């Protein structure tokens, strides 16, 4: 899941659209 | 923002941002 990356390391908004509803 | 570390109220407000009032999907790492 998604938090494994953003909150030790970098993500953003095209990454994000990932998990959209 | 737009390119950052993001985590928990931060990286679900940033969800609500990207995706609208349509939401997401995803739970903080509990299976997905």
């Amino acid at each position: 899941g998604i938090v494994e990356q953003c909150c030790t390391s970098i993500c953003s908004l095209y990454q994000l659209e990932n998990y959209c509803n | 923002f737009v390119n950052q570390h993001l985590c928990g109220s931060h990286l679900v407000e940033a969800l609500y941002l990207v995706c609208g009032e349509r939401g997401f999907f995803y739970t903080p790492k509990t299976k997905r």
